[PDB]
């Protein structure tokens, strides 16, 4: 497949192949087009604060050291031996200055460089050049709020940028709310979907909540229990779609803090959250204190999803087209007392975690419309993401990215899918840049 | 029995478990402790998951499944929490559960799936100070079948707090499970272990 | 690999290359030239008898929904949601208006129209064109005595016509014989062995059958107990082999109507089919009143095989190069009494179902045989199909088709191999009909 | 003790049978169950065939397995057969399988296959009305290795009647087992289970 | 019981093992053998390795697991070695493995790994000669899972024999295992059975 | 990837493409000119010493049926029915005149003759061509001191020509301590490593063994139980590497004799070597007498090791790229007594069969670096082999080889690749012979 010309996903990111779910060559062809070229989730500052603290994480197929590095920075390397390839570190986290490769015996310091070769003046003298032997290191690391990403491409944006218009969503609950931390270790489970296919469905799919989650509505009891079996719909004006250029978008619900979380945290919640509100409303206005307490289900591009409020943290880590591996942590608020941290946590993890009722509702969506992707018949059929089309703006006045203003809908869907077919027809960043010069425009075609 | 200074790969928490279980030399609780677990499975095994919470299940029962992150051997430094709950259930928590489980419109739940579980290697001995709580340990082997072909097996070690409490009938008011694999190669770790 | 080019099969069927039965590339070659060109074992009506039933089938690695509709035709779907993907129907059989999608809704009917969409109006308004959102149809459904057959190719040839000369000898037992039924539900095992294995062995081995089956031969006491260890050569004109242009083909073993069955049954059997066979000699002649009564072991190209008599009915669906989904129902005749009906069907499955001692015997034959095919020294070994070659004849005046007069010989092995390198090396069916304009003239060349 | 109007999930027959075992409170004939079970097990996993019919299975015996077709949850108005037979056997037909078993030329037993059998969860309670009627419910994982490197294993659940013939013998008359797995992913199911 | 004659796929070892549990009918060694197994287990799952040395194993003992080749049914000529020892271990070999597992540089250990055991079909029979022998059938399922998403199980009958040495405490002085899977899909058979 | 152009290895082997322990695409070439075109491992006289005896045994992905012919040579043919390709052996040894196929019964010889088909003259009549259907035989099986080792190409060197300078090493051994033995059955086990990793370890690494092998040191009380943790370093003269033009080589250490095996053994060994060692001085010398009882770590290229002395025996069978089926033998001397012979057989399982508690040590190495091989940022990464590169001689006055006069460093790595290279990149063995003329030079390129 010729991925210059083979259109993957059509103009406004209306409609997408559905062999991307399947393809086991474009699944290669990702691997060096989105993973080796954009930012992916690595850790918390929560979770490596001290000197010689480390996780391991993934970054695509590949694994990764994240080290906290003596001057405070955060440095991460491949998690391979320099010399005969084996996998240095087999453990998920810990602290140590250094680590010594269990084959034959080198030992790297925490900032990757080559330390000691055992009996190295009598076995290669002075022969071995240690400099340039150090761990192949991540060329580009950078935090948004305690939140870690890497990227091993030289060329990308700044995170910051990286995140375009979504940034201004997150910004109330990840930096004005004081600040967020990541509950740890992670539930980890591997299900036989593609990556795409939760990415997708938590950048923009509000859409299914009432039917697929109509048994865990109905069960839990939580502040969108009506809307079950698709009972009511939503109010007008109860939130909206945004996406943006690099491809990370959200689903905005309004003041819906209490998220998925059952009966028995609502009211500490929505009172925790209120408050909060009533404070951040002087120093950062009206409309961005109410986006703080608003439920936001989003997808940093290409494979991090969360929903705030909730507070379910998720990495869709690939394996091959049809397999993905799910990371699920759980994300508070710094200065929520800690019997509340404990309880949200445990919340996250009972409903979207290993054994989360609601994230089993999902399960067999995802499986069979990735699956569905390798069958002949289906390769070759459009995915529809056109609800909503010829109804999203650019340039609001209050709202910035490009906007739907409504609760339901297909923009944030376009708008991943749109930045996912530029990269994969592109070789490098500028290309891609290229390939987006009329983004916005591409994405409100109709209106 | 245990010196956890020289069985060096011994946690402290498993060498307490393990003395309980050598000093109660009494056959009859064992094979109370047997029926026990069996009735709980069979009622489980046919998803007869109400009187599975009626008729075994406490009502100030915690019922906790944890997955521990993997550290060094050596590790004494790290300190940060070392697992996370895939379950840690009061009994509210294990009702709506149950309720999800019986909803007409869970979709999962069609065509209706098949579990079979094998419990195996039962002890059971007193509390020393409740002389009404029941410590009982046993292993599983928990068998899920659905959609024509797909198949998950799961395995763990379960320890049980188990009381009398009213009408005589001993109930389940803790179960403990450290689940042995860290990532789970089952698409979700959704059943009662 | 050129499919243009590649001899696969040798002039006249003789032979073929290993590989055939280990290639994944063929196999995916395959699923384009063989199963979405020909014709596929759906159902019966026996299981859909009245409006809204349905089952779910494979055609190929496709699934698809086969409905009864209300006008008493039967129309198949794709079982994949028109929106994102997802499977839309997730059991076996049962009765249904229609089929809605667990993941966000839509509502499908039983003649796969998109008949409703969750709150179309507030969403959608009206932008969205149901007419052109229906399931994907299997484009040919036709009927043979009640057996129903699908096809995803428009310019194929009618079923009767595409069965050949094959049609006049299922003709007594499918039509003659007032009618057979299907008992399902079938059952369902996977072996690791290549669709092909069984479609050939089936087709026309009876060369195996008293040494692969002589355990089972002594054990059962069946009607060709005798024979078990090849212990006695079956005399001459015990029956005959015959294929046809499109590939189906079958052995005839002369007057064997309780075939496979034990003792316990070849009574009321030969009893029971002799009966028939009288009153059959006036209405259809005595050679075809016989026939009815004889054991055929046929497939119908490319993955259903059955053998009359013994009642067993096969679905070799293919999963990969060396792995098949076993499809196993009971064929019976609509007039026999139920109780020997129900003991008909278990005798079946207790023969050559999951459990069946009979099929038993033929697993390793069918798995090593097709792994073999992987193995670097036998890909380009030939698979020999001589026996009989050059004794064949083309328009006898009573036995038509390509035929062999000996019911041990390799004939229905060559026609089904020049219709399947044929098909592999045409683009569609008019390059298939100009590379089989000798079909007959190639299998008797040496006659 | 279910209420299958409120416990949606459970088949009637399911409740059926788990009543009539939380009332038979009676621990030697749980004993005499288990001992049984190991026993049939043993023979099995030796392959003494002939061994397993003259000492475990009765003369009138019926020996079944089901598959069961995937339906829906709601489904109420298709009536068709819902289950096929993997196997439904008398004594006779069973003696058939045991002389294919037995047979030299029974190719696919060369090498001599290895079977390992694992009986769990044993339940027993007699018959209401025939006092010689023995109802045994089991687990059983059932482990098949052969060729060098292929391995099945089964699972499920048996539903059981003993009676006691001639030599006091306690024998098997009735196996019932609907199996848990809809398509197999195990070659055949060509087992004793 | 047993005429291998007769049923042509039993070996005479077989043969000779099932004879002396068919006639061992005594309840009260069947239960102190479970004790032991389940004990031996426990103190094995949570590595105890020196624990189990001390309180398990007896100072005569022969471990010992075995790889038969894959000969023909009828094979009658062929007379080279059948068997090689996958373990054929003394006390002190025993006592060498386990200070390899504790050692601090054994890297493949850490981290920890987990292991669950699950034993069934346990049958007892006092030796005829020496009436201190205990011969002791087990079949174990042994669950192995380590980093990430390492997972084996292994499946084995066990043939052990057991003698009160002193303290009283039954120790094992003989175990023996014919391992059923010829080529071994698991990394390797470094646990103990 | 052109092969004939694609650098996998490095001028004089000192560094390889990660991706050589991963890529499944080199895996299916390597089948082609790594394992059709070399000599590989079948079995040793005292496995079928007997007309008639037989093994099964893997030549790459191929099954091969080995058997002791009358006039007692060795034949080999393909495990695999002339007729439609069934595995004709299911067993992995016995003794046979012939072998008959549970399929149609066809009976073949000894000797790969098709000698009988059932019922030929009635079916075949005289059609069939049986001298033309014997089974595919392997072109080429030759001894060395009684292990017996095949080769599919025809053009290949003799086998002593192509262990070339390794001969010498291993001769006094195989050849001078009167013989060896080859104890069965074999012990067999499945890793996920590439067949290379383990291959690559015996041939020339001794540097892993104080570090990877700490644990197996310490506990067991071998020989070399001082080096356990790297606490020391061998002394100087402690031994050295040699590889050779074809691709074998090894580790010498001088004396050790009892070898990995513990306390309870050395006292014995370490008498019965010095005693032979002894005689053996008048016969062949004093440094070849010294090399009979010094422990040899080597690889006969590509897939079959050795530890000499610790009496291991390894063939490492090819799966796929990251799949490795590893058989483990063991060898002993033909004059040492039987109950020494006994414990020896019991000691190398009990240390590298598949309990070994070596043999477990080495595990996660071969895996992982195996396994790093396929991710994507790893691929394209070099594997160093340089320690002590610069100072290996050639042609010298008594060691000959491509010699590193030191007890550790990677000459035989080197050597190892480059045939390996030259192999990959040759279409044949003229190619090959020419791509080697200067093998040598190239690795003492500095010295
Ligand atoms: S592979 Fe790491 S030290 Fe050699
Ligand atoms: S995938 Fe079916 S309604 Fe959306
Ligand atoms: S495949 Fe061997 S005789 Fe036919
Ligand atoms: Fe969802
Ligand atoms: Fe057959
Ligand atoms: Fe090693």
């Amino acid at each position: 497949m010729n991925y210059n010309n083979k259109i993957l996903v059509s103009e406004s990111g209306l409609s997408q192949k559905h062999l991307i779910h399947g393809d086991e060559e474009l699944f290669q062809h990702e691997l060096k087009t989105i993973f080796a070229r954009n930012w992916l989730f690595l850790t918390h500052d929560s979770l490596i604060p001290a000197p010689g603290d480390y996780v391991t994480a993934k970054m695509g197929i590949d694994e990764v050291i994240v080290s906290r590095q003596n001057d405070g920075s955060i440095r991460a390397f491949l998690n391979v031996c320099r010399h005969r390839g084996k996998t240095l570190v087999s453990v998920e986290a810990g602290n140590a200055k250094g680590f010594v490769c269990s084959y034959h015996g080198w030992g790297f310091g925490s900032n990757g460089e080559l330390q000691s070769v055992p009996f190295e003046k009598d076995l290669y003298g002075e022969s071995l050049n240690k400099k340039c032997l150090g761990l192949k290191e991540v060329a580009r690391v950078e935090s948004f709020h305690g939140f870690i990403y890497g990227c091993f491409d030289q060329e990308a944006p700044p995170l910051m940028d990286y995140l375009g218009d979504a940034a201004w969503y997150l910004e109330p609950m990840f930096k004005h709310s004081g600040g967020l931390e990541l509950v740890g270790p992670p539930g980890k489970v591997v299900i036989k979907a593609n990556w795409k296919a939760p990415a997708e469905n938590f950048v923009g799919d509000a859409y299914h909540v009432g039917w697929t989650h109509a048994s865990s509505l109905r069960s839990g009891e939580s502040i969108f229990s009506s809307l079950a079996g698709n009972a009511a719909l939503p109010p007008e004006g109860a939130g909206l779609q945004m996406t943006s250029k690099y491809g990370s978008g959200m689903g905005v619900l309004w003041d819906g803090y209490s998220g998925v979380h059952s009966a028995d945290l609502v009211p500490e919640l929505m009172a925790f959250g209120g408050a909060k509100q009533e404070r951040l409303n002087k120093e950062i206005g009206d409309v961005r204190a109410r986006i703080y307490r608003s439920h936001l289900n989003c997808t940093v591009f290409p494979n991090n999803s969360m929903l705030t409020c909730s507070g379910v943290f998720k990495v869709w880590n690939p394996i091959d087209a049809n397999t993905t591996e799910v990371w699920t942590y759980a994300i508070v608020e710094k200065d929520m007392p800690e019997d509340l941290k404990r309880r949200l946590a445990d919340s996250v993890q009972r409903t979207f975690g290993p054994a989360g009722f609601w994230e089993s509702d999902d399960n067999d969506n995802m499986e069979t419309a990735s699956q569905n992707g390798k069958k002949y018949q289906s390769r070759d059929s459009d995915l529809l993401s056109n609800l909503g089309f010829g109804e999203d703006v650019y340039g609001d006045a209050v709202y910035p990215g490009v906007v739907g203003k409504s609760a339901i809908g297909e923009t944030s869907y376009r708008g991943f899918y749109r930045a996912y077919q530029a990269h994969v027809s592109s070789s490098n960043w500028a290309e891609f840049e290229h390939a987006s010069s009329t983004w916005h425009t591409e994405l409100t075609k109709t209106t | 029995m245990i010196n956890i200074q020289e069985d060096k790969l011994v946690s402290a928490h498993d060498a307490e478990e393990i003395l309980r279980f050598f000093n109660c030399h009494d056959s009859a609780l064992q094979q109370e402790a047997t029926t026990l677990l069996t009735q709980e499975a069979h009622l489980l095994d046919i998803q007869a998951y109400r009187a599975w919470l009626e008729h075994c299940v406490g009502s100030e029962v915690q019922y906790q499944v944890i997955s521990r992150e993997l550290r060094a051997a050596s590790e004494r430094r790290y300190k940060l929490n070392e697992a996370m709950n895939v379950y840690n259930e009061n009994f509210q928590q294990l009702k709506v559960r149950v309720e999800h489980q019986l909803d007409p419109q869970n979709w999962g739940n069609s065509p209706k799936l098949r579990f079979t579980r094998f419990i195996t290697n039962v002890q059971a001995a007193m509390d020393v100070n409740d002389k009404e709580l029941l410590h009982i340990r046993s292993n599983v082997i928990l068998h899920r079948a659905r959609r024509g072909n797909q198949v998950d097996v799961f395995y763990a070690a379960r320890e049980d707090k188990w009381k009398r409490g009213e009408g005589g009938v001993r109930k389940l008011v803790q179960r403990f499970v450290d689940y042995p694999e860290r990532i789970l190669q089952t698409h979700n770790l959704m059943v009662f272990l």
